[PDB]
This record gives structure tokens, sequence and C-alpha cells, in this order.
């Protein structure tokens, strides 16, 4: 990734809270030291080369300090439910083609012009139920989708017997009709996908869509036979891959901006975050004004890192030391 | 003996699907069991589909 800075931010990772210096013995380590007056902060931190301690924080010139969940920033994934709205019909006109058109936005380019469409075609017929449509569609999408060679597609499109109502059968183009067998399937599902994702090249990305429904003549009139409703997701991309790019870039401030360049002549950065896991973060904005003349502010940011359990223990007792240590008062996510 | 109707709205007689004909169509329906009789003629009344010929009792 590349981000905004408020002139420097630079990020220390906290794999263990120790007590003091000299307990610092594995890399990733972080104590955070204090003056007893509690005028100056400061992170002394156990690099892969070392120890290593940040720059110090007066704690009047501080602005603010807030920790995150690291609940914000998954991403859920968009998911639609597509039905037949009884309002034309509850079931499938007997001759009508029922195509279905996903119109993709920010495709490979960066913009909303660029614009990428896939259809599902279905023509009905006498006897056909709703069930044996949503399967049909279900068929005839994933297979206009998943001709990958590549990758997972664009979307995966799911289906869902009202018998459950909470399992996702999938639906891929290897699917066949005979596999699907129940005959109570009720909607059809359509989950954003997450995207590839490489260190330093490839950020968190997402392409969003839209279920565009064509009309169908009902009683020679021209009618819209779908309904993309909007459900409440049940996936998300954690927080791992964010945290990556970022000490990725933020361990360029303080070490090598060349990552790469010169392949072979590379100074080696030991990164401490692992892209599988999820981590709390912690913010610190704080600035440096000088004398007589020099007033102007040098405004930074020092940000931590911190794995989440799911209950939050590692960045709460982190929470606890700067604050009993700083005297500052930092809310315990 | 004049024409029933004048041939633009004769030339919207058509045969085949009930959902697909507008209000401006006439829809006929060729009977399937005789080979050369007519089962019913109708035309969108208000959205529906209604006979033209009147219904007979006894």
């Amino acid at each position: 990734m590349v981000i905004s800075i408020n002139q420097v931010r630079q990020l220390y990772v906290a794999k263990a809270l120790k007590a003091n210096t000299a307990a610092l013995t594995t890399a990733g380590d972080i104590v955070p030291k204090a003056d007893t007056a509690k005028t100056t902060l400061y992170f002394q931190s156990m690099s892969p080369a070392g120890i290593v301690a940040s720059d110090k924080i007066n704690l009047k010139h501080v602005l603010y300090a807030k920790a995150t969940p690291s609940e914000a920033l998954a991403h859920k994934l968009v998911r639609y439910s597509v039905t037949l709205d009884a309002d034309v019909s509850a079931t499938p006109v007997a001759g009508q083609n029922y195509i279905l058109r996903l119109a993709f936005r920010q495709y490979i380019g960066l913009s909303e012009e660029d614009q990428y469409f896939k259809y599902g075609e279905v023509i009905a017929r006498s006897g056909m139920t709703a069930s044996d449509f949503y399967k049909k569609m279900a068929i005839s999408l994933a297979k206009n989708l998943e001709n990958k060679t590549e990758s997972t597609p664009l979307v995966n499109i799911y289906l869902i017997s009202a018998a459950a109502a909470s399992t996702d059968v999938p639906v891929t183009s290897a699917t066949k009709e005979s596999d699907l067998t129940a005959t109570d399937y009720n909607q059809i599902i359509i989950e954003e996908t997450e995207q590839p994702w490489v260190l330093g090249m490839m950020p968190q990305a997402f392409i969003p869509f839209t279920p565009q429904f064509l009309t169908i003549t009902v009683d020679g009139e021209d009618r819209l036979w779908g309904v993309a409703t909007v459900v409440t997701p049940t996936k998300t991309v954690p927080d791992g891959h964010l945290i990556a790019d970022l000490e990725y870039f933020c361990m360029g401030a303080r070490g090598d901006i060349y990552r790469g360049m010169g392949y072979p002549n590379i100074i080696k950065t030991t990164y401490l975050v692992d892209p599988g896991a999820v981590y709390d973060v912690l913010d610190i904005h704080y600035f440096y004004t000088g004398s007589n003349e020099s007033v102007q502010k040098s405004e930074k940011t020092i940000t931590l890192v911190a794995v989440d359990d799911g209950s939050h223990t590692a960045m709460n007792a982190l929470i606890g030391a700067i604050n009993t240590a700083s005297g500052l008062t930092i809310a315990t996510l | 003996m004049k024409r029933v109707l004048n041939l633009g709205n004769l030339s919207r007689i058509v045969e085949g699907d009930p959902n697909e004909i507008t209000d401006d169509e006439i829809l006929v329906i060729k009977d399937k069991i005789i080979e050369g009789k007519i089962i019913d003629i109708q035309k969108r009344v208000d959205g529906k589909l209604v006979s033209l010929i009147t219904e007979k009792y006894t």
C-alpha cells in the first residue's frame, strides 16, 4: 500500500509486553518507558537485529491517542439475495428468457469508468417451479463466471433450500444439475469475493457489483422479474493483510526505502507481522514544537500492533502499561 | 358489407403467447383437438385477457 502521513508515522510490533529493559530477549518485544514525572514517553522494542527505541513523546504535546479493536478493519463481503418478485409473478412465466446482468465497477482499473458485465441467462417452461429456475440460473451464472483457469471467480454463487435457510450450497462451473436435488430452493446468492494480495504490490481490494435484472413481458407489459436484496454479510476479510502492508511501509521511514529495486543488492528487512493473524492497533499522535522563533509544529504518529485473541488481552495490557507510565487515559477496547 | 375493423387494427391479430400480447393486439387460439376451429379470441382489457365472444347459456 501507500498511505498518507502527518509528515511521518512509525510502526512497532508488540508480541510480548515486558516490565523493563534487559527483559527484551526475543524480537518484537516491547516495553513502554517514561520519566517518573511523566514528561516524555518512548517504546523500547527488540528488533531482529537488536534493541531499539521509539522517538520521544512530549506528553503535553500529544494530540490524540486511541486503540482499534481489530473488528473495525475487517471488510465484510457484500452478499445479495436474488429472488423473484411475487409482484410480477411468484413463479416463472412459461415462455420468457430471464437474463441477469452482473454489473462490476472498478474492475481491473481504479475508476468506476472501468466496468465489466457478466450474464446468467435462463428460459422458463410450462412446469418450471421457482427452485428449478433458481438452480438453472445459478448454474448459468457460475458457468458464465468461473471459466477461470486463473482463480476463484469474481463472485461466489450459492443457493438455499428453505429447509435450512442458513447453509449455503455452493455452485461452481463443475456443479451439475444432478447434485442439486432439493425442491425448495428459494433464492440465488452472490457474495463479494476476496481478491489476491501480495505484500507491497497488490493491496487489499475488492470489485463491487450490482445484479441488474432485465425486463420480461408478463401481461404485454415489460417488467423486471427480480429483487436484488442485500443481506447481512457472514464472512469477512481479516486485518492481517492491512497490518502487513502497513509495516512494510512504515519500516521504510525507520529503515530502507529501496525494497528490491536492486534485487541482488538489497537491505533485507525482517518484518515481524504475519498476514495470517489479526491485530488490534493503537495510534498516538503528537508534535514537536521548537524554541523562540521555531514555533512551527512537527506532528508525528507512533502506531503499535498487537494480536487479538478475541478478547483483546495483549493490547489492553499494553494500554494499562502506557497509562500507568505516562499517566494518560487510553480506553481499553 | 364493410370490414369489421380497419387493417391497422386487424394487422394486430396475432397467434402465440398470452403473456406477450399488448393492449393493441387481438389474440387467437387455434383449437388443438379439431384441425380448423377456434377456441377463444382475447384482447387485454385491464392487463387481463378476456374473451370477445359472448358467453352462451341454456
